[PDB]
């Protein structure tokens, strides 16, 4: 009856193309997460990852550029930020703040998106429901 | 090489030289790679660990064939060859490869299965008996005793030597792995 | 005054007493202070019992490492195979869990654990350091120069071997242990292929002894080519193949060297004024008598 | 809005893993969906007409295509919803191939056309409210710049300036010619480098277009495909050219290159040129032909003992006070072609490379060997100056190699070099003998086997075992080379006279600097990357900055100078044009919702955002050129006072809501 | 670079044979992907004539005009421009396809090295870029089945003839490739007597998921799966008997490797066996991919294959040489074997070089004006070479020699004058 | 392979098995080639004739490793080998 629902917004220039190396390279993985496809990971604001969460994503993966190889020079490093403040603030809230995490995915990695997706999927499994959707009621 | 004959002076002037697919062992590789902990299958032949043996110009031993027995999954050829206890693993094929291999890991790797199907140099099996009795590979005798004494220390050292009652918890560690049960079995012949 | 657990293995307690007592005496004359290891065994011999059976190999090891861990003291060692023994066994039990726990399980049938606290250390490399006693300090403790000598130094090969798992430096021309020799006061000399293996190792001693004596005679050509007076080693293994095997040189070729072979412990002994009767210097097969004429 | 929703079947990559007709009815029943269809191949002129008629007939108002990658197929189906009425820019993709397909093929279906259907409504979702975007269109500055006076730069600057572009070639040494320029002889045809080159040298140093500037580095460098601010550092050279003098006043002129003044220069110093075997005074050239014949003074070694300026006498072309001038030139391109320079082999301890002095390595053999270089042509040994009789050659010292010392990767042309030099001791010296010590010869290009051949032919000895180690005699100081022949199956001691190493190569000094100024990223082995491996070897991800040469990657010289021609053509494109559209990705300030509190300010790497005035009210302004559109501004501003224009906030929350629509 | 350019191609469809490769080397991108880009770029852009299915019948003149005389070969099929020219409003060809689906003649597809059936009225692939389904008048037999189907859009004209165009052109750029080497000659390895000995653009192109088969490799001989793989690299090349090729063809160690890892990860348990002497992986992330291949599984064989013996009934192929490093002679029984050919000229390159007044190399090849410092230019004023037609190389190394080219040939245009 | 001992068996066992230049007869090599009237010099061992030889699968005949002692000069070495009268001249390898 529950399926995760998993929401990912990776990046065009590293993530994206990762994720299209790991389909080229046909690595295979289950189909829970979706993705939303910015063009750097410093576009992602915290509202946008607060407002998947209070929508009822059981987990949200941001992916983006290793630091040092952002496609503009420096726009990841703005988001690694932004994503350890939104870890804080989800942990204060009192919600499990392992439903978030952020991984860095370079172009050529294609075997790494896959263990991620994996991975996400795995964890968010474990976690269980999200609770907004019955304290909202 | 035509086929066997069942002469075996002729069997062994006509054994077939050339190499087939029915001739790789899979699991003699994998074997090797798990004892070994070494990517040997990584291994191109370059030679450097053979130019740079102590024990090659002296004899036929050649470590880079070694490794490419292992690629091959040649058991019963590197096993069984007599040239495998040449190694004195001096480690300078190792610290001269060009793709971080450890030949004499996985020479080390080959003499293991090589006593667990029972070819082993006699020395070993003597030392494992002496390491089973007193716990030293080479032991105390009566001279050195007295010679330790008029040198002022005392007549055995601080080892098990003196202490016998850890020889104990040692046999039981060699008797685990029924080291003793296969030496001295193999002693007997 | 640093304190460590000395492990003193087979060949030295057994064949080359001398080289255990210097090692002691020399030792407390610097800052050090060598602790008993009680109970302590054959570390397993890399070479004659590690190409038998790998995980007996590292359980036996690994028993020896934790009689100096319940001692709670770091180990220190005179033998270039034990070395191997102990400190890579104590390296790979640090990182490789199924390892740990295929020993510990293997172990616990004699009620003993290994966690892995402490470190392993080779005396030379405790000479050599300078928070430990450095080699200032080991000239500072020389009284008896031992000068007018030509000295080769042999390093062997599980001391520094594979340099990709140990972290001695260079291995094609290492001098740090010619820095102790001339620290003694004797010169030390170079030989060609001075980075070859004694031939002892692995075995090798035992299985064809014609074929050890090989390689260690190629060694001794280029040594007495040299002009050495002694060899040095930091190994009871090559010491006992460059002593004995001088003598099976001698009778099954027609080779005569004659040249003495001495630990580095027993050369600091002499250097800091111990007498050749109390290293036991009559209990080598090649006489010392004309290195102790030449350095007395 | 009206969208239409057109799934393609990639010829069964995708109709083999999901059900297309359930996600076409999903689609048509979709909210803001007019027509919903589906065709063999989106991306083929029958596609592109489906689109077409379907946006006439039905009055579409955006266009969402379940296809392959963005990356793959965007500006075929932007040019496909252009053609047909609508902006290029109301075109959304949804990526149901790479991303649904080929990783959920085996064993999982409908669990698959569940998420096609998810990735379908949330395309539809943003292009419901996607809306049109027109593309910037910048002018382009009718200059280029070359960095790197090498092959490559000298290639293509030629290229340029014949092209017609007025050019500046920068090389941070005081002469244009690079590595060719040291090299003696050439493979596989055994020609006379410098002669084969001093043509082409001379046509730079000629040429009206190109604006040779050597002894120059690059400061910094700011702006984009349109304008690049590049500051030029002019190093002090100490010499005046003859047209510098006369600006200066100087009549009499300036630098002939008599070469009086190092005639009297008492300093004397190792010459880079020559690898350092020869010496050359404080006030030097490198070589003979070198381009600008100007007589740098090297200042870190100079003692000021004023005797070159006595020699120089009335032409006072020498300034022992100058100090570093400082350029900013505006340019429309860039090539970057900073070359390679040799690994340092003195790390693999076992040749002794810097411990045995008849071991060296393949660009000092090259001098030792030229007829130029600090022997009279003469192969002699370091050691005692005489002439060799045996010379190894160990081939791939430090390449394909993984134990984290050496390089990784085959540098190309050692194992060519090699032949040639092997070619050039044997016939230089008579009766001298060459061993190659080889793991694979890689005799590849044009005549290259031919080349190998005749080398055999010849008598050079190939032993196929890498060197294990050298030893060293003591006294005839001869080397020892031991390693396995390992098709002969036995060990070998090689006694040679003299032993050369072809190193590997690795990026020049300074080149990762540089390259970061420009804004180009490293492959994983360290060279420049470029933008597309296979398709595209000369441009870079950063638009207006191109590759050309060594720095992108070992070549031989006809390879490298097919390169510099291909990154010259690339460059000229936007140049003879006159245009360049920029894409509409900027960040543009919503000024009656902008605070002015000016924290965006600092967070834009380009310094695209500033504080300026607009009725009255202190609010941001984007400089739309030099936006990229990462929208990190876009994400930080609280208020929502930026807008990014085709991934708005309304767009990427309307993406999200439609996820969590069920 | 603005010039107006005119682009002739002997076949129906432009790609060459990156178009029949199926993944690519180092990287391991799909070919069309990669390439159908730049070939809908090629067929948009208003600067080009792209002329198709056109031969070069004559050329006179010298850098300043160039008087081409091309030949157009009788297509059979009109574009929509042409349908409307001629006066058809209904159009010409949309490439649905219904012309031949009825076409009853079947012969073998060229593009699919012979191993798939395509009717008389055809396209090589479904990603052709002009997409107008030439008639082979060969083998037509005007049954007007076709122009029955095609109706109203009326684009089939069976009585279509070779119509001649003339062309003055500034300059002229040469990029004519190249076609394997006829290893049938090298009776050792049964190349045509043998049925499971293919080569490997027949590989790569039963390798492909868009070939004859579903992408699956199969034996030729019976339709099985293969389990064991032979790849018999420098088949006919660094030869000097006579028979095969002097020179490496540069590319063919780096295709032995991506074939034997796309069985590799294609067949489940299957082995690639590569009979080796000398490889050459030199380029751009070349070692890098022979590392990957060899960790991957493939056994790497440092022996010249000797002779090929089938088995009389399971059509397994015995493959004789000599490990040199174990130094052993082997004998590998293998289901499959692939031969790493040579490549030479094309068909006509020397006909269409000579008619361009360009000399050849030692090797056969193209020859350029200066080996080192010039290889796109040849001696010839106003000719250009570019690709394979000069020399063997990787598709990296083509691009770049074809922009070179570009450039070289774009100097004059833009300066409007040359000196003689 | 330290030195010469002049004891045979121990000679026998420990033969110096490294090629020195020292090994090497360049006369042996030039008498070869021009008995034979062919290119010998030339090989690059490729190990064709080796797979073809009908002599090698059933001894330790290697034509290839005769080819490589006749490049090198391994005179004492070529033709004191007992497997120099194994080959049946059937010129497979020549073809
Ligand atoms: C020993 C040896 C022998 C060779 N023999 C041959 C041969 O026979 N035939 C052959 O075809 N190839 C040969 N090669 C290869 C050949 O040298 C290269 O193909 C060729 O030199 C590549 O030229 P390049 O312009 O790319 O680089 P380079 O020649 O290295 O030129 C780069 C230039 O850029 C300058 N530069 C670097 N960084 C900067 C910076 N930051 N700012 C400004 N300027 C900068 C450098 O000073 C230099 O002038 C040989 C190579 C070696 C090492
Ligand atoms: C089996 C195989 C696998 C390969 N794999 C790879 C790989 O993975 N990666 C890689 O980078 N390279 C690979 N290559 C090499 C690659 O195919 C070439 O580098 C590349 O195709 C060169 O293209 P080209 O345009 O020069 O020649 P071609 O592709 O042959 O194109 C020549 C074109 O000109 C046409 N033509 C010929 N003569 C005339 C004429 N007289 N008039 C008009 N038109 C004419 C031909 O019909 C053809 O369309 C492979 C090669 C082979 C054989
Ligand atoms: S040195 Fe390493 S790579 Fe070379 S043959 Fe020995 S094991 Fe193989
Ligand atoms: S470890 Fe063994 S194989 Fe390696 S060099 Fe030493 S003796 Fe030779
Ligand atoms: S648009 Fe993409 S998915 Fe559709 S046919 Fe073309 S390549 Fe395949
Ligand atoms: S003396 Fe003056 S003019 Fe002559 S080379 Fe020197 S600087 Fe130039
Ligand atoms: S000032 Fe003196 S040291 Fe300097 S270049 Fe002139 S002569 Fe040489
Ligand atoms: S080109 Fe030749 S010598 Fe250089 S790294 Fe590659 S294989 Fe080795
Ligand atoms: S756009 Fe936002 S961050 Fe920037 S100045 Fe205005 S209110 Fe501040
Ligand atoms: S999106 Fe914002 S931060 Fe990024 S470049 Fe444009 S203005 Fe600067
Ligand atoms: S039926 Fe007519 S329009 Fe259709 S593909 Fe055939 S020729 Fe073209
Ligand atoms: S006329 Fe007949 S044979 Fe010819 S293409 Fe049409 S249907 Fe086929
Ligand atoms: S590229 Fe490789 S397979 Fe092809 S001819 Fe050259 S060496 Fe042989
Ligand atoms: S002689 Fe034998 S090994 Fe040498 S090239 Fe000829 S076939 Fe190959
Ligand atoms: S002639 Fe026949 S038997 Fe003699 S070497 Fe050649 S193949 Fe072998
Ligand atoms: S481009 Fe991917 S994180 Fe910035």
């Amino acid at each position: 009856d529950w399926k995760p629902q998993i929401l990912a917004i990776i990046c065009n220039w590293c993530s994206y193309a990762g994720a299209d190396l790991a389909g080229g390279a046909r690595i295979q993985y289950p189909p829970t997460v979706r993705a939303i496809r910015v063009m750097c990971t410093g576009r992602v604001d915290m509202l946008f990852i607060l407002k998947a969460f209070v929508e009822g994503a059981d987990g949200v993966l941001v992916s983006g550029c290793h630091f040092g190889d952002c496609h503009y020079l420096e726009g990841n490093y703005k988001a690694a930020k932004r994503m350890f403040m939104i870890k804080n603030l989800l942990r204060n809230i009192g919600l499990d703040d392992r439903r978030f995490r952020m991984t860095f995915v370079s172009a050529s990695e294609g075997a790494k998106w896959g263990m991620v997706m994996e991975d996400v999927t795995n964890t968010i499994k474990e976690l269980g429901p999200s609770p907004i959707k019955e304290f909202k009621k | 090489a035509a086929k066997s004959y069942n002469i075996p002076e002729l069997d062994k002037k006509l054994a077939d030289r050339r190499y087939h697919l029915s001739d790789t062992n899979p699991e003699f590789t994998q074997k090797i790679l798990k004892t070994s902990r070494t990517i040997a299958n990584m291994c191109y032949q370059c030679g450097t660990c053979t130019g740079s043996c102590p024990s090659a110009p002296r004899s036929s031993y050649r470590i880079r064939l070694f490794m490419r027995r292992c690629v091959l999954g040649l058991e019963n050829e590197a096993l069984t060859d007599p040239d495998l206890w040449l190694c004195t693993t001096c480690y300078s094929c190792t610290d001269r490869c060009p793709r971080d291999i450890a030949p004499t890991d996985v020479i080390m790797a080959m003499r293991n299965l090589a006593f667990k199907r029972d070819i082993v140099p006699k020395n070993f099996l003597q030392t494992v008996q002496l390491i089973y009795n007193s716990g030293h590979g080479v032991p105390n005798n009566d001279v050195n005793r007295a010679a330790r004494t008029k040198l002022g220390l005392p007549a055995d050292p601080p080892t098990t030597h003196s202490y016998p009652e850890f020889v104990k918890g040692i046999q039981k560690i060699i008797d685990h792995y029924e080291l003793k049960e296969n030496a001295d079995r193999i002693l007997k012949g | 005054m640093h304190e460590y657990a000395f492990f003193l293995g087979c060949i030295a307690p057994n064949r080359y007493p001398g080289c255990e007592a210097s090692a002691i005496k020399t030792s407390e004359k610097v800052g050090i202070k060598l602790l008993p290891l009680k109970g302590a065994s054959c570390c397993p011999a890399p070479g004659a019992f590690g190409s038998i059976d790998l995980n007996v190999w590292y359980a036996m090891a690994a028993r020896n490492l934790v009689l100096a861990e319940e001692m709670k003291k770091d180990i220190a060692l005179i033998c270039n195979g034990c070395y191997k023994s102990i400190w890579e066994v104590n390296h790979i039990l640090k990182h490789n869990d199924e390892l740990r726990d295929n020993v510990n399980e293997v172990l616990a049938e004699i009620d003993m654990q290994f966690k892995g606290t402490i470190d392993v250390w080779h005396l030379a490399e405790l000479y050599y350091d300078d928070k430990v006693c450095g080699v200032q300090k080991i000239k500072d403790s020389v009284t008896t120069p031992l000068s007018g000598a030509k000295v080769a130094a042999h390093y062997g090969c599980h001391l520094m071997k594979p340099k990709k798992e140990r972290h001695f430096g260079d291995t094609e021309n290492p001098m740090w242990f010619e820095e102790l020799i001339g620290a003694l006061g004797a010169e030390p000399i170079q030989y060609r292929n001075k980075m070859q293996c004694c031939g002892a190792g692995g075995g090798v001693r035992g299985y064809d002894i014609v074929h050890a004596l090989d390689i260690t005679n190629e060694k001794l050509i280029n040594i007495q080519e040299a002009g050495a007076d002694a060899i040095t080693e930091l190994c009871p293994f090559c010491q006992l193949q460059f002593d004995r095997g001088q003598i099976e040189i001698k009778e099954k070729f027609g080779d005569v060297y004659n040249i003495p072979v001495l630990h580095y412990n027993e050369l600091l002994g002499l250097a800091q004024g111990m007498s050749p009767q109390d290293l036991a210097l009559d209990l080598h097969a090649i006489d010392c008598t004309p290195f102790l004429q030449k350095v007395l | 809005p009206r969208i239409g929703v057109f799934v393609c079947h990639c010829g069964t990559n995708i109709a083999g893993s999901m059900s297309i007709d359930d996600v076409v009815n999903y689609a048509k029943t979709l909210p803001y969906v007019a027509v919903a269809d589906q065709y063999q191949y989106m991306c083929s002129t029958p596609g592109q007409k489906k689109i077409d008629d379907a946006i006439k007939e039905y009055n579409l108002t955006g266009v969402v295509v379940a296809a392959c990658s963005p990356r793959l197929h965007e500006p075929t189906f932007r040019t496909a919803t252009k053609e047909g009425g609508l902006n290029p820019f109301r075109f959304e993709m949804a990526n149901i191939r790479e991303q649904n397909s080929w990783v959920h093929m085996h064993g999982m279906w409908d669990e698959a056309t569940q998420k096609a259907k998810d990735q379908v409504r949330m395309a539809v979702a943003k292009a419901a409210k996607l809306e049109d975007l027109v593309p910037k269109s910048v002018p382009v500055e009718k200059t280029a710049m070359v960095v790197g006076g090498g092959v490559a730069g000298m290639q293509a600057a030629l290229d340029l300036a014949s092209a017609g572009i007025k050019t500046y070639l920068i090389e941070r040494t005081p002469t244009i010619g690079g590595r060719m320029s040291q090299l003696d002889k050439t493979f596989p045809t055994l020609d006379c480098s410098q002669c084969i080159l001093t043509p082409k040298m001379v046509d730079v140093g000629r040429h009206p277009n190109i604006e040779m500037m050597t002894y120059t580095e690059v400061e910094k460098v700011e702006g984009y495909i349109g304008n690049f601010d590049v500051t030029l550092r002019k190093k002090a050279r100490g010499v005046l050219t003859p047209t510098e003098a006369t600006a200066k006043g100087i009549v009499g002129g300036g630098c002939n290159g008599c070469g009086d003044c190092s005639a009297v220069c008492p300093v004397i110093k190792p010459n880079p040129f020559e690898m350092g075997m020869a010496p050359r005074k404080a006030i030097y050239i490198y070589h003979a032909q070198v381009m600008p014949l100007i007589y740098t003074v090297d200042f870190d070694s100079c003692v000021k003992c004023g005797l070159c300026v006595e020699a120089c006498g009335d032409k006072k072309a020498i300034d022992l006070e100058m100090q570093d001038e400082f350029i900013t030139v505006k340019v429309g391109t860039a090539v970057l072609a900073t070359g390679y320079e040799l690994f340092p082999i003195e790390n693999k301890r076992e040749w002794g490379y810097k411990q045995f002095d008849n071991v060296i390595n393949a660009l000092e053999f090259e001098r030792l060997i030229c007829a130029s270089g600090p022997t009279g042509g003469h192969l002699v040994r370091p050691s005692d100056g005489k002439t060799p009789m045996k010379v190894g050659f160990v081939l791939c010292a430090g390449s394909r190699d993984n134990t984290g010392i050496g390089k990784p990767y085959c540098s190309r042309f050692c194992c060519m070099y090699s032949l040639k030099h092997a070619h050039q001791i044997m016939e230089k010296i008579p009766g001298a003998v060459a061993y190659l010590f080889y793991m694979d010869i890689r005799s590849f290009g044009k005549m290259y086997e031919e080349f190998y051949y005749r080398i055999q032919h010849e008598g050079a000895k190939f032993i196929r075992g890498r060197v294990a180690n050298v030893l060293e005699d003591k006294e005839t100081k001869n080397l020892h080379v031991f390693t396995e022949d390992t098709l002969l199956g036995r060990p070998v001691d090689v006694e040679v006279d003299l032993l050369v190493l072809a190193a590997a190569v690795q990026p020049n000094e300074g080149a990762n600097e540089l390259r970061k100024k420009f804004g180009v990223s490293a492959s994983q082995d360290g060279w420049m990357l470029e933008a597309h491996p296979k398709l595209n070897p000369c441009g870079t991800t950063t638009a207006g900055v191109f590759l050309a040469g060594v720095c992108q990657g070992p070549k031989d010289i006809p390879d490298t100078v097919a390169q510099a021609e291909g990154a010259a053509s690339a460059a000229s494109i936007p140049i003879h044009m006159g245009e360049v559209e920029l894409e509409p990705y900027f960040a543009m300030c919503i000024d009656e919702l902008c605070a002015g509190c000016g924290m965006c300010v600092n967070l834009c790497p380009y310094s695209a955002l500033s504080l300026g005035e607009k009725n009255g009210r202190t609010v941001m302004v984007v400089t739309e050129a030099k936006c990229k559109g990462c929208g990190t501004c876009g994400g930080f501003c609280p208020g929502g006072a930026i807008k990014m224009q085709h991934f708005t906030t309304p767009q990427i929350v309307a993406q999200i809501d439609a996820f969590f629509a069920g």
